[PDB]
């Protein structure tokens, strides 16, 4: 990876990461904690997920499954919030995969 | 406990708050138990039951009293470029660093996620911004009047020595050698 290819990948990360940091402050905003707290599970397995594409590759997408997982799990009464937060997730995990690939192909 | 020491869940009197491991759940309007570090709540409080605290699963952890519904995940294990500078329990997050003559060049809010080898400027470049835990080297090329003549990531750029008779004018990478 050059600093090039490095800003990219650190670009998405952070947008993965301001994204739910965003959702938290409006379920805190709208008083629901419930759902803030379990904003703040899914963001810890969401940095494992991404750190895991660079520690053990082997690893990733089951790691990228067991966030999903527990997005379902934890907004099951929530399916209008827990699609929006898969697919934003599901989204930037393909970018980063998408950058990390055409990296190690050159 | 006796009859004069209230238990959670119960609604605090007006111009109080709850107790030291308590919180204020807005669902039951009443003070619950949080849940020790180690523990999540795998039960929220109601008007009537408090909170279900249970352990937390390997590679998962809660560092505060809390009620989060499930423990948090670890970071993942450090590659072999890192260190582990903290365990993953159930009670604190894993934390990865990396070693002397290394960079985070993928950071995270503790720790690091990718590290990457300082530069080492070459003879006839020297150091310009020294690297940080999370930036690499900045070399620059040394200009007329000064040198380096290592390979290194910390060496700058140093003056020539002065004298009034030059045998051999000093370049980038090399010193003046005077008569």
């Amino acid at each position: 990876l050059n600093p090039e290819q490095v800003a990219k990948i650190g670009a998405a990360i952070d947008a993965g990461r301001k994204y739910l940091d965003a959702k938290i402050e409006e379920a805190k905003k709208t008083l629901t904690l419930r759902t803030a707290q379990a904003l703040l599970v899914i963001r810890s397995q969401y940095e494992r997920a991404v750190d895991t594409l660079f520690t053990d590759p082997s690893a990733a997408e089951k790691e990228l499954a067991a966030t999903l997982a527990t997005i379902d799990r934890l907004l099951k009464e929530h399916p209008e919030l827990a699609a929006e937060i898969k697919a934003f997730i599901r989204s930037t995990m393909a970018e980063i995969r998408a950058l990390l690939a055409a990296s190690l192909a050159a | 406990l006796p009859a004069q020491v209230a238990f959670t869940p119960y609604a605090p009197e007006p111009g109080s708050t709850c107790r030291l491991r308590e919180y204020y759940d807005q669902t039951a309007q009443m003070c619950c138990s949080k849940c020790s570090p180690g523990q999540h709540a795998k039960v929220f409080c109601t008007k009537t039951s408090d909170t279900v605290c249970d352990s937390c699963e390997d590679s998962t952890y809660t560092q505060l009293w809390n009620w989060v519904p499930e423990c948090l995940s670890c970071g993942s294990r450090c590659s072999s470029d890192q260190v582990e500078t903290q365990a993953c329990t159930r009670e604190q997050n894993r934390i990865c660093t990396c070693r002397p003559g290394w960079y985070c060049a993928l950071s995270k809010q503790e720790g690091c996620r990718l590290c990457a080898p300082l530069r080492k400027c070459r003879p006839g470049f020297g150091v310009a911004r020294p690297g940080t835990e999370t930036s690499d080297v900045v070399c620059k090329p040394c200009a007329p009047g000064t040198f380096s003549n290592t390979t290194s990531s910390t060496d700058i750029c140093r003056p020539h020595q002065i004298c009034n008779v030059v045998a051999i004018p000093g370049n980038a990478s090399m010193d003046a050698v005077c008569t």
